[PDB]
Order: C-alpha cells, then structure tokens, then sequence
C-alpha cells in the first residue's frame, strides 16, 4: 500500500430551514433564528413598571374627581391603563381639545393635588347635583367648586393666586351651561355670565350658552372644562360675574416617563420590560409584529410576521436518489 | 455560493458529521475515517455569534408617544398622526427586510469561504505529495497512516519526509 | 501536433453603461436597468380606479349643492379630481377648518345624501338668492335650508334627530352673517342670532357677526359652514333663535380607500394602478421622480431622477490601440 | 473585482462571444474555435434575476394621505406637514442610493467569481496534463482534437487517458 | 547557491485603531477616520450666512415695533438669533397662535414694512401709553395705530385697501381689551367693541372682553394681535365700531431660505455653513452629535458620539 | 478575512514596510531585500478613497424646519412634533450604524483580497520554477539575482529562461 485518499467536506442536517437572501427568495440553511416577536404573554406584567388599572375610570374622570373614581386620588403610575368599560357618572361635561389634557396628565404620571386658599366672598361654595351622587348625597367633581348666588346676589369675583413654586402649575376650571333662562337667574342672578382666566402672558375668556342639550344622566345643561398652566414667577387671575366652576388647587407638572394606554388585558405578576395593549412581550428580538402601540424597552414594530436570520451554512443533504 | 465550494465543487454535505461544521473523510492503510476540524468550525461559529450579538437584545426604551388608534373622525391633524405612524412603520419594515437579506447572503458566503480556506490549507501542507482528484478530494501518493493523517489535521505534516516516495508514485 | 491551447474568457459589449457602486461613482457594466420612474403617461388612467372629474366644481361645492354642481348629486369615486379652473357660484361662504371637511369627505368616497323630516314650525323655509341662481330663479345650496322669519316672528327653534343606524352621520349646517343691522331684523326679527348644535357627547355654538365684507356676486354678507358627526345611539339636537342655515339631512360616512387630487391633466382610457397629478405612471420600478403626490399602487418618491441597477458584469472591451 | 479575474488576470472581454457570458477559446490539431459555457452563464443570470425579482413588481398600495402642496401660508401645522414629507423623501432617497450601490458592488463581484470558478473547474479536470500560461490560458500538453475539447466542455474529460503523453511532453 | 526565497506580505503599524464590523464589536485596523462631528467652534460664524443678533428683542417684538427694538426696522437676515435675555417693553399683549406668526415672519427674512395711507374718518389716530415709552413720550407699537373716539363719537369704521401688487400682503392688526367699563366708553363711546377683518376668501371677527388681568408694566388690560394675508387681486376690508388697533401697512411675504433660532452663543467672524445653538460646526463629516437643531448645510444628527470608518486593512503587528 | 490571507496564511504584517501596503521580502544570491508593490497598494487605496468620497458626496442644505424644544406644555400637536423628530433621529442613527458596519466589513475583505491577488499573480508568473512553502513564501529553484526578482516585481519574468535549471533542481 502506497496511497491514501483525503476528502474535505462540511456538515448537513436532516431538517434545515428556508431563509431569504439578496438573490434568493427561499434557500435552505442548517439553522436560523427568528427576529420578529409575534406572540404575546397574553397579560400585562407589573413587576418592571408601575402599571395602574383604571378600571371603570378614564384618566380624565379620575383627574376631575367623579365620585366612583375617588380611590385614584393620590395615585401615581408609569403606565395608566384605560378600560373600554370605563364610564362617567357625574354631570354631563365636555372638554375642548380633550386629547391634549389627557396627554398632559398621562405624561405627568401623578394625580397628586394641592388645595389652595381661594377666597370666594359673596358667593356660596360646594354646589352639587343629583346627576353626580357621592355615596348618597347630591355632589360634584371633588377637584371642582360649583359656585352659585349667596342668598341675595352674585357679585363680580376677582381672585388671584401666585405661583411662587419652581414648577409649572396645572389649573382645572370650567363653566356651567344652564338648560334654561330661569335656571341661569336662579343660580347666578345675572342674565348672562362670563369667566376670564388670565396670567401675565395669557388669557382665556368663555361665555356660557344658555339652552337645552340632549338629556344625559338627568341633565339638559353642560359643564365645559378648560385648563390653565401658570409658570413660576407668574400669577393666576380669575374674573367672573357668574357661571364659574371654580378650581380648588393645582396639579404638579412633572416631566417624566409616564403614559396612558387603552387595553382590556389582564394585569398580573410576571417580568417583562415591554407593554402592548395585547399584553406584555419579551424583548429578546429586535423586531415585533404584535402592536404598533407599545410602552417600555421594546422591539420595533414592523409589518412582517416572520424574519429568519441564518445561523448556519447552506444545507446540502446527501443525495436521496 | 460566491466561493464555489459549498454546493459547488463539493457535491454535498455530510449528515453523519455531528461534531463539527467542517472536516475530513479519509481512506488509508488503517481503514476509513471521519474527523471534524475545530478551527474552521469555530471561525464560522464566532462570526455568526458576532452577527447575533450585534442584532439581538438591544432595544430602545420609549415612553409617552402619539396616539395611533381613533374613535372620532377628525380630518387634518389625525391624517398627519396616521401618515407619520405609517411612514415610520414602512421605513422600519424595509430596514428589517434589507438587514436580513444582507446578513443571510453574507452568512452563506462566509461559511462557503471557510470551506474553501480549509481546502486550500490542506493543498499547501501536501505540496508535491498529492494531486487534486476533484470533488474536494486529494490523492496522497504515499503510505499515510492515521498518525500521518493526524499530522495533516493538526497542521504539522512535513512533506519532506514523504517527498521521495510520493514523487516516485506520481511519475512512473 | 502534440499540444493545444485552451483559453477561458467572458463576453464584453461595444456600448456598455455606467453604474454606481460602493467604491465608484461611475463604472462600466455590460448592462443596467432603470429603477426610477421619471416619465409620465401624460394623462390620468380611468380603468383601474374610479376617477371622477370635478370639472368646474370643487369637492366642497359638489357636496354643498352649488347649482352648477347638481350633476354630482349621488356620485362616488376612488379618486376625485379638482381642477384649477373650478369656481363657486352660489352665496359667498367660508368654512373654518375647510381642509378637514374636504379630507373627511374625500376619504368617504361618496356624496350619498339622505334627507330627513326636520320640522321647522314658525319660520319660512327654502330661502333663495340672486347670487345663487338655479336655472334662472333665485336659489340656494341644495343640501341646505335657508330659514327666515314667518309672519312677524322667529321663535326659538328646538329640533332633535336621533341616529338609529349602525354608522356615523355627517351633518352639514351653518349661519348667515348679515351685512347690515336692519337686514338682521328684516330676516330674523331678533337683533342677535345664535346656533347651538349638540349631542350627548359634544356641542358647537356659533354667533353671527353683522357688517359688510367685500362684494362677491352681489353679496356683502357671508355664510359660515359647520359640520357635526353623530354616532350610533346618539341624538342630533339643534337650538336657534335666529340666523340658522339648517341641514336637510345627512351624508353617509363610509371608511374607505378614497381620496381627492388637484390636477389639470386630461382623463382618458388606459390602464395603470398609479395616479399622479402629472398623469398615471407604470409601476414596474420601485422608485419614481415624477411627483411626491400619488394615489394607488405606486413606486416611492425619491429625489434622484435616475438610478441604474447593474444587470451584467464589468465591461472590458477589446483593444483597438 | 474582488476575485481578480474580470478586469484582472483575464486581460479583457470577448465582443465576439454572443452566445453566452463565459466560455472557451481554443487552438488544436483541427484549427481554432470558440464556445460558450452555459452552466456558468446561467449561474450568473439566475442570481441577477434573483436580485431583479426582489426589487421589481413589489410596490405598495397607498390611499388617502396628507396634503403636500399649499396655496396659503399657515404656519405651525403646514410647517410640520412639510417637514414630515421632506423627512420621508430624504430617508427613501437614502435607501435607494444605498441599495443600488450595494447591489452593484455585489453584482460585479458575483460575475467576477463565476469567471474564477470556471477557470478552477477547468484546472481541476486537466490535472497534470496542462500548465497555466497566464491570461486565463492553459497549455494542454497532448494532441486534443474537437472531441477531446468537447469532453473538457462537457466536464467529462479523463486526464488518465492522456497523462503519459502529456507528462512526457511536459518534461525533458 | 541555485535557489531563492520570495515571500509575500502586507504592512502593519505599531498601534492601530478599533472599528465595528458586521461580525465584530471591536477589531483593529491600520487607520480610521471619524464620521460624527461632536465638537463645535463655540460661536456662530457670520460670513457664510447673514446672521442677525436679536439682542434684547424677540423677532415678534421687532416686527411689532417695541420702542427698544426700533433699530430692527430696515432689517433682513438669513438667520435671526433670539437671546434668552430678550424682553418686552410696550403694552402687555398676547397673540393666539404666536408660534405660527413667529414662523411666517422668520421664514420671510425681512422686516421691510410698506406703510399705506388708510383713511380713518371720525376717530383720533396714534394712541399712546405710559407702558410703552419712546424717549420721554407715551407711545405705541410703531406698526400699529391705536384708534380712539373723536369729539362725541366713534363711528362704525368701514375701510378698504386693494392689493394691486403681484405678491401676498401680510397685515398685522389687533384689538384692545379694556380693564373696566368706564374705560371702554371713555375711549370708544360704544359699550361693546367689534373688529371684523375680511377678504373675498376669508373673514375674522374678534370681540373684546372687559375686565382685570394681572398687572404688567402698569397695565391691567391687554392687546391681542391677529394677522391677515391678502392675495394679489384681492381687497382687505376692516369694519369696527370700537377697540380696533389698526394696521399702518403691510409686510412683503417672500418664500425664502430664512429662519430663526434660539441661541445664547457669541457671533463672530469665521468660516462655516452650518449653524447650531452651540455654535457653528464643520461639515466635512456626514453625521453630527452636537444638536438636533441646525440651520444650513449640515451633517445629519444622530445619537452616537463616535463612528469610526476603517481606512486601512486589518492590523496584524509583528509580535514578541 | 473572507479570503484567508491577511490574518490567515500570512502569519503577521510588516511594520518595517513603510512605503507600501503590500509587497515582497526575499533572499537570493545578492542578499536579502524588501520592496513595496505599487499596483496592489494603489488598488486598495483607490477603493478606500472611493468610499470616503461617496460618504461625504451629498450633504443636504436645510433651512426653516419645525421647532424642537418647548417652553410651555401643549399636548397633542407638541407630542406630534417631538415624535416626528425622535423618529427621524432614530432612523438616521440606525442608517449611520449599519453603514459603518457594512463598509468596515467590506474594507477588511477587499484589502484581504488584494493580498491574495498579489500572491496568485506571483504564482502564475513562476509557473513550474517554484513551489509554495506556506506562509506566503515561494521556493524558487534557480539562481535568481536582483534583476531576476526585479522582473518578477515588474511582471516581466520569463519562466522559459530558467525552466531547465529549476526543473532539475526540483526533482532528480
Ligand atoms: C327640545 O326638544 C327636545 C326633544 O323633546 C326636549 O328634550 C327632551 O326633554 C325631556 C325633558 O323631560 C326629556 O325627557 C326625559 O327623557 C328620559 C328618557 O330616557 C329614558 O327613557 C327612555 C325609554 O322610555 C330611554 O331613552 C332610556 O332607556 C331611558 O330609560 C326619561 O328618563 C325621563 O322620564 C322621566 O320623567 C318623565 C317626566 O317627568 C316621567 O314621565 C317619567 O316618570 C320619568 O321619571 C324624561 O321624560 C327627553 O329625553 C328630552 N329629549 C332629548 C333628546 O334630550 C327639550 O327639552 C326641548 N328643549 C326645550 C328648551 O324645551
Ligand atoms: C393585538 O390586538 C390588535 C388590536 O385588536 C389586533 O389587531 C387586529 O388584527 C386583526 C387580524 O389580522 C385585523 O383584522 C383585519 O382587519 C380588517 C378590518 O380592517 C379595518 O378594521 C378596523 C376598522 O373598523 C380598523 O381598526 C383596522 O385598522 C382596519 O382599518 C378585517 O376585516 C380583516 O379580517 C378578515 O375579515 C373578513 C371576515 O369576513 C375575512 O374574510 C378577510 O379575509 C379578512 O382577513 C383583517 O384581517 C384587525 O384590523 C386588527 N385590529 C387593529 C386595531 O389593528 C392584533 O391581531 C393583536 N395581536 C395579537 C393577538 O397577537
Ligand atoms: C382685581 O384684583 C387684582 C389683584 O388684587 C387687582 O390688581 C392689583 O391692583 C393693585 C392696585 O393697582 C396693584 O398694585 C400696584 O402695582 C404694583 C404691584 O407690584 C408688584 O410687584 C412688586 C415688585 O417690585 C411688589 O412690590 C408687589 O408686591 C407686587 O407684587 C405696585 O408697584 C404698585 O405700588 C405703587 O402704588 C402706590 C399707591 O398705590 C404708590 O404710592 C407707589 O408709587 C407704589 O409704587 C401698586 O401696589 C396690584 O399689583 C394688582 N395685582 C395684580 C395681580 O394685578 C385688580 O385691580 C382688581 N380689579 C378690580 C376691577 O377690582
Ligand atoms: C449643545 O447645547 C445643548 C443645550 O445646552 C447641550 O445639551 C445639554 O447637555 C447637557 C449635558 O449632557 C444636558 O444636561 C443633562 O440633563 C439631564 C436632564 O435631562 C432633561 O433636562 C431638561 C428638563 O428641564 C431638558 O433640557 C432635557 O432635554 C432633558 O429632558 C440631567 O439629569 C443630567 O445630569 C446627569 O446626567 C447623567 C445622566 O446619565 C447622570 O448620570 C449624572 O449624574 C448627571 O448629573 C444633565 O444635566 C442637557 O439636558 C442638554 N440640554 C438639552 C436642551 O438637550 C449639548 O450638550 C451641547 N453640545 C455641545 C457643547 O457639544
Ligand atoms: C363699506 O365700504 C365698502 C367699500 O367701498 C362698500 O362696498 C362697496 O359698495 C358698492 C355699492 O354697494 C359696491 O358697488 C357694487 O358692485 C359693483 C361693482 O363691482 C365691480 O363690477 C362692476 C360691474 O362689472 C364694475 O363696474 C366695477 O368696476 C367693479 O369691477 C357694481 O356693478 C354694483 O352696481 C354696485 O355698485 C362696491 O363694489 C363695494 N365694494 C366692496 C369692496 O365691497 C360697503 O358696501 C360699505 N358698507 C356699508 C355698510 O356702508
Ligand atoms: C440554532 O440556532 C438556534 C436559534 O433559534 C439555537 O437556539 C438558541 O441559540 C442561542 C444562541 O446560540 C442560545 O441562546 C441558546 O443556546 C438557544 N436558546 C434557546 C432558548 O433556544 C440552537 O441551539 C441552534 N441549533 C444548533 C444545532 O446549533
Ligand atoms: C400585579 O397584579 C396582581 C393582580 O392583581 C397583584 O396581586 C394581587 O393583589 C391583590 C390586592 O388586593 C391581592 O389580594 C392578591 O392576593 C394578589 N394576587 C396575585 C395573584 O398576585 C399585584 O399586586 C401586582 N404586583 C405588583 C408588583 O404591583
Ligand atoms: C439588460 O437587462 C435588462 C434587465 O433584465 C433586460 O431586459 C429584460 O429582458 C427580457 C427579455 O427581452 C424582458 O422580457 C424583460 O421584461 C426585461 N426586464 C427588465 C427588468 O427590463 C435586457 O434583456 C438586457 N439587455 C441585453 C442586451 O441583454
Ligand atoms: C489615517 O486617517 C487619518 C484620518 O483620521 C488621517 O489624518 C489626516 O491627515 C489627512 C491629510 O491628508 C487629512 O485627512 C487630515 O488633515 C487628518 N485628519 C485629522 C482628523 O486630523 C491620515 O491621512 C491617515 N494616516 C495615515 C498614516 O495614512
Ligand atoms: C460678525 O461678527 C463680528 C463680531 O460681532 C463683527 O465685527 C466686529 O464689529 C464690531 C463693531 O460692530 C467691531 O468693533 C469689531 O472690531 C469687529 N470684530 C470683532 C472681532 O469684534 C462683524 O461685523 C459681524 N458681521 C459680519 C457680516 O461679518
Ligand atoms: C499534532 O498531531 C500529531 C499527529 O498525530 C495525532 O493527531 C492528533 C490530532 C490525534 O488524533 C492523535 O490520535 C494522532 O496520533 C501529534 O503527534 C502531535 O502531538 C501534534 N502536535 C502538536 C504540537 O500539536
Ligand atoms: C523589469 O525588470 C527587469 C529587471 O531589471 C531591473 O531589476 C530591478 C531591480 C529594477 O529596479 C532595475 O534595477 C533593473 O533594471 C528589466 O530588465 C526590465 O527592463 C524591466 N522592464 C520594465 C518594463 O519595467
Ligand atoms: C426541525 O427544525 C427545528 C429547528 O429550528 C426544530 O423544531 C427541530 O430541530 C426539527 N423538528 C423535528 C420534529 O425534528
Ligand atoms: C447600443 O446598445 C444597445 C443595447 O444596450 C443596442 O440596442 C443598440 O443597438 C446599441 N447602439 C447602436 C447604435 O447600435
Ligand atoms: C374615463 O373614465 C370614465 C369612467 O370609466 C369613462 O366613462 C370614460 O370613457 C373615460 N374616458 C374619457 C375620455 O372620459
Ligand atoms: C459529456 O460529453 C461526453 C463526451 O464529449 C459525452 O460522451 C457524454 O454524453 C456527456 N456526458 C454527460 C454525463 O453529460
Ligand atoms: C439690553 O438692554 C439692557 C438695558 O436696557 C442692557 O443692560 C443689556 O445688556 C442689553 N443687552 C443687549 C444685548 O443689548
Ligand atoms: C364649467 O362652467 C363653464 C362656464 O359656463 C363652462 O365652460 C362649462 O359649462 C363647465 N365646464 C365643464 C367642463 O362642464
């Protein structure tokens, strides 16, 4: 014997997997890994971020102080969760540019409220309604103050509050739209009311519109909600001759990592740094196909449900004949 | 493949090579053998692990953003919110498609190259003692027992020892 | 003879073509194909999508019932074309957030209108105007009801209209701004008009403003147009003590694949799935430099007017020394 | 190119080869001739059709969007509408430029590679019966009529038939 | 002898530089170059673009004609710089959609004002205030005309002005909100004011609101500023029975390459075509990490502070 | 590298070669020497310079844009303005990262390839007068003085002149 044969080669597997390349739509490699997260844990994990269940309250109603949302009073969150079963149970109201108020509050992350000593001399305070039952009593939004005539008259209110703090103050205030002319004169004496809220740099003026609107929770009138942000060094001023829904204090505005999300998912104990409305997802892969709405440390949303990254050579199995 | 070895001049892969990605099959005076080559296996694996680490587990943290679903019809500004989101999603979708196409092309090519390199390293060791049979096989023109084969797998084969014998067998 | 020469080679062409690479701005290959669509068919193709020519009408004018736009009454479109020679020819008007309403109607793809039995008692309906002739008689916007004083009065109108359908109703209404103090009392008795259109979820109040504006088609006054979307389960409610330009009914809101485009290009028989203002374009190429405005299955707009994809090897012609 | 064949160790191309992308020119006992290799021509054509299919007939359907031209000055929200569109266009333009650059580099390289693989395929068949002359030519050291050439072209040439003749011509 | 040895090789350097690749986080190459501009010149260069220092004046206040901004009347720019120490010193005001007006003027690049001869019958022109002193005299915004009652009356004003030019006119006008009832009637006769500014295409109406606002430079009342664009061939119309703060003419709107930036950086002579709030930066690199806010011919902003592009081979030093 | 020369069958680089990127070290009848190869050095430099120009080529001129920092809290439209900017920056940041990774992989590979081409160019010229000893070295089996080495470097080496001397030294 005086020769030998030496052959070079490479491995192959029984079950390879197809991937895409620059030149081929499908070509078989020995192994691949999935880069698209397309399944969700099914629930929202509360161990990495502070997730708050809003239950039957919108963030807005909880801010306003709708009786059935009382327990949300000094609550904070990283993510606030809005249920599609949420409902308002106070006076019928509407908020011009609602979306912005919701966003501002959501971002702030807290509902911590600070009462201030507004003096309303010559008017009675703490007005309530049948539409807004608290326990068993006719009541109102805990953060708002319904002002009406004090026996005899309703004088021109002229109130100021300095912002000597070092953060922006958010003030919530409004106006009552009466359903009839005698309702207007019964509560506020004057035939046509007004609210002006101003600072050194901004002014807002609102005139009520007396009249009937569709019947809601007993009421034909409305309450319009507005907001004002007062900067450090500036001063809030409230000028009115009637129909004022007064503010009781301010919410503290924090620049933060907080948000709100609409979900009906279960909320439980697990670990995950990425929240979608479908529930949490792992973030081991760089891309996801679960939902374009996400919060946290998340793979990027893409339209593809699958993308395979080759982790092996071209698979060329032995001839089967 | 761009290097012409895997699914090129090597006809197919070996399903029974379970302990390496590249290697040798041989027949000599002691029987017939198979052996994995660790260095070339590890070179491909490291490269692929590099790719994997660069792509995998590095997500950004995002917090409050824009709305993306709507209950009311609004017009101008909702149109914009949707177009902004739609634009973002298509661009990332494209990034993901391209990334995977380019990586995969490159993975197939880099693994093909390792095979070709291992073949060329063998040719260099063997010098004038072997000829290329084709199919990725050499005819070694001298007696070459498991230890001799061993020295080739180990990168320490000394062509000089066998040269006279092998030159004799090649040219007669 | 005892030898032979065997040479290996590749082809080359006389006229090659320059492409771009990672390392070269311009290098010659044997063949390339163009990836940027930069010429247009020259006209808009009407076979793939339903393209409706607007002629002398804007979408808004067509919706409103500007007499010269009567032809567009129940029409639909995938794409509605607006011409630069369009014109209004009824009562002079403006719409706050004109652009949004155009968008909402464009997207809806239809002017399906359903009249409803609104009861306006104590006023006279169907006001006309020398600025809005229908044929040769003083008329008005077809989908609008010009309400004025009946007898010697104009009572506080109060009208509801529930939405018992499984879709959103688009209601168009508005107000008349008189150009003189007497014209106000002459038409509407009261010195100040008011319009409140409400739902269980929203409200809009508009106040007319008396005074002269520039002369357009005999008219010194104006009509401001507003809109209201009523949801399933909700109820439209209208309150007015004067100046109401009443809705006659509703447009149906379909969420669809429709749009509007401004173009002066001819519309003709041909097939193409991509529409630009310059005309239709082919969609074989993935990119285009014709126009950033497009509708349909389209190549993506980029700034480059040419991009060659190499479809051949490097060209190396024979020497001619 | 990265493989050093086309515009490399092969001096130039053949304008006269109209029947394929790669091939042979030869001189033998019967005169001269030229023939294309179909398998390497096809390998290259297939890959380029691959690229072409991933890039072409792939457009997306978009419907109602944001406005992109304006007849009035408006300020803040027109500004954003414009900025959004300008941002989108620049990003796509960048994708377009990069894609074509990468594809073209790769296309030049993959066709270069095919030239190299054909050269090597031929060298393998010829074994000890030929030497590399440079410029992509082989001196075949035995009589090789059209049938002999034919078998090289078919890839079924058997070096052992001619080895004695050629070894003798090669050395003395 | 009768033999030679010929070895092929490549160069290396004593110390190379680390780069990222597709497969490697850090690998050593012979040379590299930085792709991210991460330092700035420290000041805004004023030789490539016309850069105008706003000093104590916001662009808006310069436009309106705040007395301490008088110097800005005949001025144009490529880039207007607003300093954080700018202040207002006229009648306390507000502008709904302030940001849009700031954007429009900024973009236009000029404060060239063409005054027009409006006719104002039955009213007194040129109202002034203690809060807006020009020298020792009670004065006002130089581009605005504070109209008040004359004799016993203030008539319903009805004034027009055609646009016979081939460009868009920009008109700045406003309304006065008095702090009290007797102040309303003292100045305007009528009990409630109104301003309607109209064209053929558009209309704006504003009502004043009487009442107290926080004290600003002695003033309890306010002025609200609005704007109207008149198109070639159109006509501007102004109707008012009180409270009108009249326009004195128009600004010429250009579609231009102009802008405004907030920066407290020094402006000096030097060479650069890219301006950021931190100062100008060079543009020899395709990316920058200085600021997302830029003007001019600029590298693109990215989050990375460094990106090395290899400019040589893999570095394999000689060993031992 | 994908070609297996630099950091491959060439053990290390030469710090002492300061006038070129690639080249020759040799030992012959006239002594031991070093010389740079200009053609391969330039081929690599040209390609790198090409990249470098291509990356700076098209830097945009932008003017008025959107606001990107804010004094007051505003909600919806400010959320959209910030989200648009944040989306833009992230997409460019990705572009930048991917560009550098691809380019650097490609620069390492193309420099590796140049080393390999130079080796193969040398092998072709030497033909039957030399053998590959590994490590990037050839054993040349004939007296080869500086002019001879010169002709190899010049690409004008004529193997016929030395063949008999070399063939004899190789075998016997
Ligand atoms: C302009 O025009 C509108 C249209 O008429 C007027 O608005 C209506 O005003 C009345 C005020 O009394 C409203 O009547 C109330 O309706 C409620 C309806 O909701 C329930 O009932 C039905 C089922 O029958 C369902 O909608 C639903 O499931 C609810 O269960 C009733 O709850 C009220 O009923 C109570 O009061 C009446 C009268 O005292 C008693 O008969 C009952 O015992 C009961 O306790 C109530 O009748 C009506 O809903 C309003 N319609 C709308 C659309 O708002 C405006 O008043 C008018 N404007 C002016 C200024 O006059
Ligand atoms: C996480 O949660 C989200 C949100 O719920 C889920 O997203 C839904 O996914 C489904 C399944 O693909 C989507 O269904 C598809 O939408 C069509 C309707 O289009 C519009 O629908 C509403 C308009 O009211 C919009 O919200 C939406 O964006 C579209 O504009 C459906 O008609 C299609 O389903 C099928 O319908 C008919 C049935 O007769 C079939 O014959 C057709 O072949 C067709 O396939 C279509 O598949 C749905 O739109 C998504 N919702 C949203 C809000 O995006 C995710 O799936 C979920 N992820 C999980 C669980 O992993
Ligand atoms: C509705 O309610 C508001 C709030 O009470 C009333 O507005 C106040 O009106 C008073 C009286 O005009 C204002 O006071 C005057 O303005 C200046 C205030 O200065 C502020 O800042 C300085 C910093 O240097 C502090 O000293 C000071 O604490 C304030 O914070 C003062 O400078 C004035 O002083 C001068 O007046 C006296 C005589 O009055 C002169 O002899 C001196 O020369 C002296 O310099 C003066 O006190 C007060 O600022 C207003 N507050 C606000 C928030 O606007 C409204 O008038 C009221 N409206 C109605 C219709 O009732
Ligand atoms: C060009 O000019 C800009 C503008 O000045 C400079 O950017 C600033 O860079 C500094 C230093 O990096 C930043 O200061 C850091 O801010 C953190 C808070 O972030 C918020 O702060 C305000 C909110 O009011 C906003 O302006 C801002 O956008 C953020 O929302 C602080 O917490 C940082 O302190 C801490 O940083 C690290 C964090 O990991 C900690 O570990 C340390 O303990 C440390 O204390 C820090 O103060 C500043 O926010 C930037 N401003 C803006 C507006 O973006 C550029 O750097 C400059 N470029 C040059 C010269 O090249
Ligand atoms: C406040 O001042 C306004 C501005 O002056 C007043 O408006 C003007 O009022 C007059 C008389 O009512 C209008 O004249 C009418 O319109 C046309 C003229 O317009 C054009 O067309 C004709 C014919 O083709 C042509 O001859 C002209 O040259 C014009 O090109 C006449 O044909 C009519 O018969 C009629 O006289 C003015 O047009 C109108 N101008 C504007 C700008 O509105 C306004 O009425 C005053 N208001 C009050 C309450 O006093
Ligand atoms: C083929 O690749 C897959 C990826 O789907 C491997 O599975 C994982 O590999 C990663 C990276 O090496 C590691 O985190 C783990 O070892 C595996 N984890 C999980 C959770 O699956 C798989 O091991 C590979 N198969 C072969 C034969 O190599
Ligand atoms: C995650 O959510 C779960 C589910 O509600 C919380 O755990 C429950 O909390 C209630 C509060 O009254 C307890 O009575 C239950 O015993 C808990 N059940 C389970 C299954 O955990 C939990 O508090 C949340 N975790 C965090 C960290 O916030
Ligand atoms: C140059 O390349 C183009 C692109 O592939 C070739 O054009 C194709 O040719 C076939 C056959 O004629 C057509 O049916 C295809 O529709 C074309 N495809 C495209 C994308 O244009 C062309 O054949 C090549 N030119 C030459 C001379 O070979
Ligand atoms: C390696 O690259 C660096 C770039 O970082 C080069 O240093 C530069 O020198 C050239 C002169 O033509 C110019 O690009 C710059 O003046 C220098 N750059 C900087 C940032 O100062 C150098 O060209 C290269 N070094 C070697 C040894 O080739
Ligand atoms: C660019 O900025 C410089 C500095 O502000 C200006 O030049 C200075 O002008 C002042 C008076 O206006 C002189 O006292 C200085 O001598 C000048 N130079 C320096 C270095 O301070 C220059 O005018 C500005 N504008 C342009 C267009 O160059
Ligand atoms: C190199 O290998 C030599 C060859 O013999 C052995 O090969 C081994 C890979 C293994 O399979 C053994 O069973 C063979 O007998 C060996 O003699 C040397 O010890 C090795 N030396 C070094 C320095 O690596
Ligand atoms: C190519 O080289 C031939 C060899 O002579 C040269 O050797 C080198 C050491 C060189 O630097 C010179 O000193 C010698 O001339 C030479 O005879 C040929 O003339 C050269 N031909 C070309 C075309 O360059
Ligand atoms: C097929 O391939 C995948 C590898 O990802 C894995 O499920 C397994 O190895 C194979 N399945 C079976 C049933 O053999
Ligand atoms: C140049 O080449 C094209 C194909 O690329 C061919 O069709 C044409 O005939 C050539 N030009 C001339 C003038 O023949
Ligand atoms: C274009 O569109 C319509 C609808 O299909 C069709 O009736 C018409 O004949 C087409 N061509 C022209 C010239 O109108
Ligand atoms: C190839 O060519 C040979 C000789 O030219 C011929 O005999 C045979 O048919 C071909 N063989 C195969 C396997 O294709
Ligand atoms: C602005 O004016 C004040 C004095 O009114 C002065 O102290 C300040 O330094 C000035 N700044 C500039 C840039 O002119
Ligand atoms: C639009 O109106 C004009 C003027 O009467 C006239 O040309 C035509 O009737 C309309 N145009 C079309 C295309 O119908």
């Amino acid at each position: 014997n005086n020769t030998a044969t030496l052959c070079l080669g490479h491995h192959a597997v029984a079950n390879g997997t197809l991937v895409k390349t620059i030149t081929d739509d499908q070509i078989e490699v020995t192994n691949a890994t999935e880069l698209v997260q397309s399944i969700s844990i099914g629930k929202i994990c509360n161990n990495s971020y502070r997730v708050l269940d809003g239950r039957n309250c919108t963030l807005i109603d909880a801010m306003l102080g709708d009786p059935h949302c009382d327990d949300f009073q000094y609550e904070n969150w990283d993510l606030f969760i809005e249920r599609s079963s949420a409902f308002s149970n106070c006076y019928p109201y509407d908020i011009p540019d609602y979306a912005s108020l919701r966003s501002i509050v959501a971002s702030s992350g807290t509902l911590e409220f600070t009462a201030e000593g507004f003096t309303w001399t010559g008017v009675t305070q703490n007005g309530g309604s049948g539409a807004c039952k608290r326990g068993s009593a006719d009541s109102f939004f805990s953060r708002l103050n319904w002002l009406t005539k004090s026996g005899n008259s309703y004088p021109i209110l002229n109130v100021t509050m300095p912002n000597n703090k070092n953060f922006d103050k958010l003030y919530i205030w409004g106006i009552h739209h009466p359903s009839s002319n005698k309702e207007q004169t019964k509560l506020y004496i004057q035939e046509s009311g007004r609210v002006t809220v101003s600072t050194e740099r901004s002014q807002q003026t609102v005139i009520p519109n007396i009249g009937s609107r569709p019947w809601v929770r007993g009421q034909s009138g409305r309450i319009s909600i507005y907001w004002t942000i007062v900067k450090p060094g500036d001063i809030l001023m409230i000028n009115s001759n009637g129909n004022l829904v007064a503010p009781r204090g301010y919410f503290k505005l924090r620049t933060g990592k907080s948000s709100v999300m609409r979900s009906d998912a279960l909320i439980d104990t697990c670990v995950s740094e990425c929240i979608t409305p479908n529930g949490s997802i792992p973030n081991d892969k760089p891309f996801q196909n679960v939902n374009k709405i996400t919060y946290g440390k998340c793979p990027k949303y893409i339209r593809q449900n699958t993308l395979k990254l080759a982790t092996g050579m071209r698979n060329v199995p032995e001839k089967q004949i | 493949g761009i290097f012409g070895a895997i699914a090129g001049f090597i006809e197919n892969g070996w399903e029974g090579m379970v302990d390496g990605w590249y290697g040798f099959r041989y027949q000599n005076s002691e029987g017939t053998g198979q052996a994995a080559d660790l260095k070339s296996t590890q070179a491909a694996i490291d490269q692929i692990n590099g790719k994997l680490n660069r792509v995998i587990e590095r997500t950004n943290e995002k917090f409050h953003q824009i709305e993306k679903e709507f209950s009311e019809v609004e017009g101008r500004i909702q149109d914009l919110e949707k177009y902004v989101e739609d634009t973002k999603i298509d661009l990332w979708s494209y990034n993901a498609e391209l990334l995977v196409a380019l990586e995969n092309q490159h993975t197939i090519d880099l693994t093909d190259a390792e095979m070709n390199k291992l073949f060329e390293k063998t040719r260099r060791q063997l010098r004038e003692n072997a000829e290329d049979m084709g199919g990725g096989c050499f005819k070694i023109y001298h007696k070459c027992d498991n230890a001799c084969i061993g020295s080739i797998r180990n990168g320490t084969y000394d062509h000089y020892i066998y040269r006279d014998e092998a030159l004799n067998n090649r040219f007669q």
